[PDB]
DNA sequence: TTTGGACCGCTTTGAGGCCTTCGTTGGAAACG
DNA sequence: CTTTCCAACGAAGGCCTCAAAGCGGTCCAAA
């Protein structure tokens, strides 16, 4: 969840 | 000609990096990854095959030293230890780093990684593992090198090269 | 004859079906109508059986089958290893040359299956099937010799020629009206590259590269040694060395294997593996026209 | 196949298709020839949670360790990510960490770039067995600091979350 | 239990300790229980290496049951038969379990599999009583048969075969190890093979040394009698590299070693092993047995 | 956004925790009743 | 922990009558 | 709803790897 | 002095694999 959210943040 | 970190003065918000190794194509690709993005400070990249560095009266400050080592060949090693005799000990205080390539492929690693680990631990210098062949790994190492340059160059207030050395120090 | 029939069948089986038509266009032993009677879209067994029918309708012999084998060799010219013979010590004629060669090979023991086929660039191709004093010459172990008119060189495929090498050499030199015949130690598979070699018929200014003088010197030396032209396709090399250690002479033996030599050797210096000036033992392969080397101090 | 196909007065394993069946036959269960199907079958996980059997521990250790090695060498990806997600889901159960994953992460951390399967790696460090803070630092936390001092700030928040989860688990 | 101390021992396993010196194998005749015919079939053959986790519930008695189970699996996959044999005398210690052979015979052996472990006790020291530790597998035959047998073993004993790889360091060490071995009959000159790293296939250097010259150079660079040390291996490689560079000014050191052959045995990086002399055979296994452990741990 | 994402993540994990707790409950009563039955039988 | 102890004791006694 | 078109399926098959056999001088051993 | 065999091993025919493409079935666009 929040870890997937952080990963999609580094995708940026 | 023994290189000295404290020879000349740097430019206005200017940083420089040095890459010494054998594989010229890998160095060129690594520099391309270096300069894919540029930060606020301007960046200069120097590539060389061996030391001492060729004489040049127009040489700016070289704020960072990076040695690329391939575990695929002992020739790159012999190059590294022969080149290591043309630099003062002051560079060893956090201005020097070792990057090993191809360490993931244990089958292709000619020399054992224990040797380079011992070499790095002997001189108390940071040791990094990466694979230049992979584009993603190369890019990750690219921001890694850019940001360690930013740290060592004194651009960010608070730490110095010896500070990051005390950070990146290995237990044994 | 059944022997020539099965020989032709085997040769056809060697020929890929995708170019069999071209073979006929190069064979021309059978009439074009017979070719039209056979479609090449059907099965391999069917087409070979129809070809057997066509050749049996006419008179099948050894000369036509040998010519078909020769032209198959021409189209492939990649399945055998070639060696080069040199003649030394000025009037030429095809007919008398063929007559003399045939007479010598018949005088060899009693008989031999010899076939000739003239090709472009004066490339006479000769198929030779050897036979002993008490047996018909075998068509399963043939040899090929390529002769160029009024030239000091000849090419030979050595698959079983080691049985009787001097016979072929003496026959060739007497037919060529040349006295001395020698074999140079040069062996390769790309026949066209042998042809070429024997006749000599062949930005981000922020980066500040250092030691650029070394790079520009090594690339210039490599270009001057090799050249912009595509290097001849050579595939095998071997040096037999016996030299003093200087560090009872050490005897060394190296073999270089590469699908494309003279190109990896061309890239060694840019890759930094070897020094900028390569040793003469590697820079004279097309120059010295030498493949096997022996050097002593 | 990443998960081996299951092959069987002990209760037959194939007949185990309902929760009441497991409730009735928990005592007379038989260990499978391969326990990889135990991962995606929660029914056998219930017996695994309390079996505390020495041989099956080594059997699953070698199994998962060699599976992790072969998957990692074959990767250099979506199937690997899904398999590691299933491993993490199983790790959420049993309330205790595995050792094959620990050894794999120890071996691969120095070689780790930090972005191959970061989501997968950072959730395994959460389930690390309790140990004295004198052997893990030389082998584990050194490369962790190596990445931390040089990687992205979001990666810093990430490893902070991982370590706080580790502290909670410990 | 065993898991905790096993965790501790692989925690202690770090690349910090110096590489220990190795005792040079001596001329040892085949053991009495060793059948000369069986090894003669085994020797002078090519083998592919595989590392194996310890067997679960393996019994040497019910060999016929295993043979019929493999036969049933093979016919399920589809005039062939599977034969199990027990081979004595090739265990390093009494701790190492008994070795055995599996053969595929077409009713002419086509596929052979060997399970063994020599001097391998670290795995045996960290294992329970139920398991059988023969982590070394040698395959000789068609790859499809090897895959089928591997699938059967994975389904049955809950284990995998991993293709064991040998790096340049290990291959150079073993090269020095057998060149230290004394051979009465030098029947095969030592030979090394290299491969330049390049995406297109490039030159592959093969370097051969006469056995007398190799032995003389070894004894020159031999310091500790009956033992091989890392300094000996490094000076051996350095002398070879210096000789090569003196010959050709080419840094062979920047090339990947891929195959090393000597009079007694030959090894390849992909996992190919050829064995010629029995006198050191057993010791050979022991060395490569450590690599299986090093792949398991 | 991280705060929401972790909020729903924790909600999902909590629901899974109650699911596991419920399942292991009847697991416990089944094990206990089987143990008692075996003890009484012998 | 309670379930582990219970399974241990039931397994030990079950082997005990055997 | 019917018919043509393009997809994926399947079998056919062409080429490279590789083991084994044929040939074998060259030396060793028996000898008219 | 001569003859035949073992050996050194080289080599090429043959076995065996698979990557290639044509033919065939099937889904979907169009009448």
């Amino acid at each position: 969840g929040v870890l997937a959210h952080l990963e999609r943040l580094e995708t940026q | 000609s023994v290189l000295r970190p404290l020879d000349k003065l740097p430019g206005l918000n200017t940083a420089t990096i040095l890459l010494v190794g054998t594989e010229d194509a890998l160095l060129q690709q690594l520099a391309d990854s270096m300069l894919k993005e540029d930060c606020a400070s301007e960046l200069k990249v120097h590539l060389a095959k061996s030391l001492p560095l060729p004489s040049s009266v127009n040489r700016p400050r070289i704020d960072l030293i990076v040695f690329v080592v391939n575990l695929h060949s002992k020739y790159s090693l012999q190059n590294t230890e022969e080149s290591l005799r043309h630099v003062d000990a002051s560079f060893f205080l956090g201005k020097v780093c070792f990057l090993a390539t191809g360490a993931g492929r244990e089958s292709h690693c000619s020399i054992h990684r224990h040797t380079v680990v011992k070499l790095a631990h002997t001189y108390q210098s940071p040791l990094l593992y990466c694979d230049l062949e992979v584009e993603g790994f190369r890019a990750t190492m690219a921001q890694r090198l850019v940001r360690v340059l930013q740290i060592c160059a004194g651009h960010v207030p608070g730490v110095s090269a010896l500070n990051l050395l005390s950070l990146l120090r290995s237990s044994e | 004859d059944e022997t020539v029939a099965e020989f032709i069948k085997r040769t056809i089986l060697k020929i890929p079906m995708n170019e069999l038509t071209t073979i006929l266009k190069a064979w021309d032993f059978l009439s074009e109508n017979q070719l039209q009677t056979v479609n090449f879209r059907q099965r391999k067994e069917s087409v070979v059986q129809h070809l057997i029918h066509l050749c049996e309708e006419k008179r099948a012999s050894i000369s036509d089958a040998a010519l078909l084998d020769i032209i198959y060799m021409q189209f492939h010219q990649h399945q055998k290893v070639w060696e080069v013979f040199q003649m030394s010590k000025d009037l030429f004629d095809m007919k008398q040359f063929k007559n003399s060669f045939k007479k010598i090979l018949q005088r060899a023991l009693k008989n031999v299956t010899v076939s000739f086929r003239e090709t472009e660039e004066n490339a006479v191709w000769i198929r030779i099937a050897w036979g002993t004093q008490y047996t018909k010459p075998n068509q399963y172990k043939p040899t090929y010799v390529v002769y160029y008119s009024q030239t000091p060189y000849a090419f030979t495929s050595s698959s079983m020629l080691r049985r009787n090498t001097p016979l072929l050499g003496q026959a060739l030199t007497i037919a060529s009206k040349h006295h001395q015949i020698v074999k140079m130690d040069l062996r390769s598979r790309y026949l066209d590259s042998l042809k070429a070699i024997v006749f000599k018929q062949y930005m981000d200014s922020r980066i500040i590269h250092e030691n650029i003088v070394e790079k520009e010197r090594v690339q210039r030396i490599t270009q001057e040694t090799f050249g912009d032209y595509p290097q001849p396709q050579l595939e095998f090399a071997q040096y037999k060395l016996e030299t003093k250690f200087k560090s009872e002479p050490l005897r060394c033996l190296i073999k270089f294997s590469s699908p494309h030599l003279l190109e990896a050797l061309k890239s060694l210096a840019p890759a930094g593996i070897a020094d900028a000036p390569l040793s003469p033992l590697l820079t004279c392969i097309p120059n010295k026209r030498m493949n096997y080397f022996k050097i002593r101090d | 196949s990443v998960i081996p196909v299951l092959n069987s007065g002990s209760f037959p394993l194939e007949q185990l298709q309902s929760f009441p069946q497991l409730l009735q036959n928990i005592h007379c269960l038989e260990l499978p020839s391969q326990m990889g199907s135990v991962l995606n079958n929660s029914l056998l996980l219930h017996y695994i949670n309390c079996v505390r059997d020495e041989p099956v521990l080594l059997r699953f250790y070698y199994w998962l360790s060699q599976t992790l090695q072969e998957e990692c060498i074959w990767y250099k990806g979506k199937e690997f990510t899904n398999f590691l997600d299933t491993i993490i889901r199983a790790e959420c159960f049993l309330q205790e960490g595995f050792y094959s994953c620990e050894a794999f992460l120890y071996k691969s951390l120095p070689l780790w770039d930090g972005l191959c399967c970061r989501s997968q790696f950072l959730q395994l460090v959460s389930w690390i067995p309790f140990s004295s803070f004198s052997e893990v630092k030389p082998l584990l936390f050194d490369h962790l600091a190596q990445l931390f001092f040089t990687s992205t700030i979001y990666f810093k928040c990430s490893v902070l979350q991982s370590l706080k989860e580790l502290l909670q688990n410990w | 239990p065993l898991q905790k101390r096993l965790e501790s021992v692989r925690k202690q396993s770090s690349f910090i300790l110096t590489p220990p010196r190795r005792k040079i194998p001596q001329c040892s005749q085949l053991q009495e229980d060793v059948d000369p015919q069986k090894v003669a079939f085994l020797l002078h053959k090519q083998w592919t290496l595989y590392s194996l986790t310890p067997l679960y519930k393996f019994s040497y008695s019910n060999l016929k049951e295993y043979s019929r189970l493999l036969n049933a699996f093979i016919v399920a996959e589809k005039n062939i038969k599977v034969i199990f044999s027990t081979l004595l005398g090739m265990k390093g210690t009494q701790r190492d379990p008994e070795a055995f052979l599996v053969q595929i015979v077409s009713k002419k052996v086509l596929w052979t599999g060997w399970f063994c472990c020599v001097f391998g006790d670290s795995l045996l020291e960290t294992v329970s009583e139920d398991f059988t530790c023969l982590p070394l597998f040698l395959a000789n035959g068609a790859e499809s048969n090897t895959a089928i047998i591997g699938t059967w073993f994975q389904k049955t004993f809950d284990c995998y075969f991993s293709p064991l790889a040998i790096n340049a360091f290990n291959l150079s060490w073993m090269a020095a190890m057998w060149t230290a071995c004394k051979m009465d009959h030098y029947v095969a000159t030592t030979e090394f093979l290299w491969s330049v790293p390049c995406s297109p296939q490039s030159l592959d250097i093969s370097f051969a040394i006469h056995p007398e010259d190799a032995k003389a150079l070894w004894d020159s660079v031999h310091k500790t009698p009956g033992e091989v040390t890392q300094e000996e291996v490094d000076l051996f490689m350095d002398c070879l590299y210096s000789h090569f560079h003196r010959h050709f000014k080419i840094h062979l050191s920047a090339t990947r070693l891929v195959r090393v052959s000597t009079s007694v045995a030959s090894a390849h990086t992909d996992g190919k092993i050829k064995i010629l002399c029995h006198k050191y055979l057993i010791g050979v296994l022991a060395y490569l047995t450590e690599l299986a452990i090093f792949q398991i741990e | 956004s991280t705060k929401e994402s972790k909020n729903e993540k924790l909600k999902e994990d909590l629901e899974r925790e109650q699911r596991w707790l419920d399942e292991q409950q009847q697991i416990m009563e089944s094990l206990n009743v089987l143990h008692s039955e075996l003890k009484n039988k012998v | 922990q309670a379930s582990e102890s219970k399974l241990l004791e039931i397994q030990t006694e079950k082997n005990k009558q055997k």
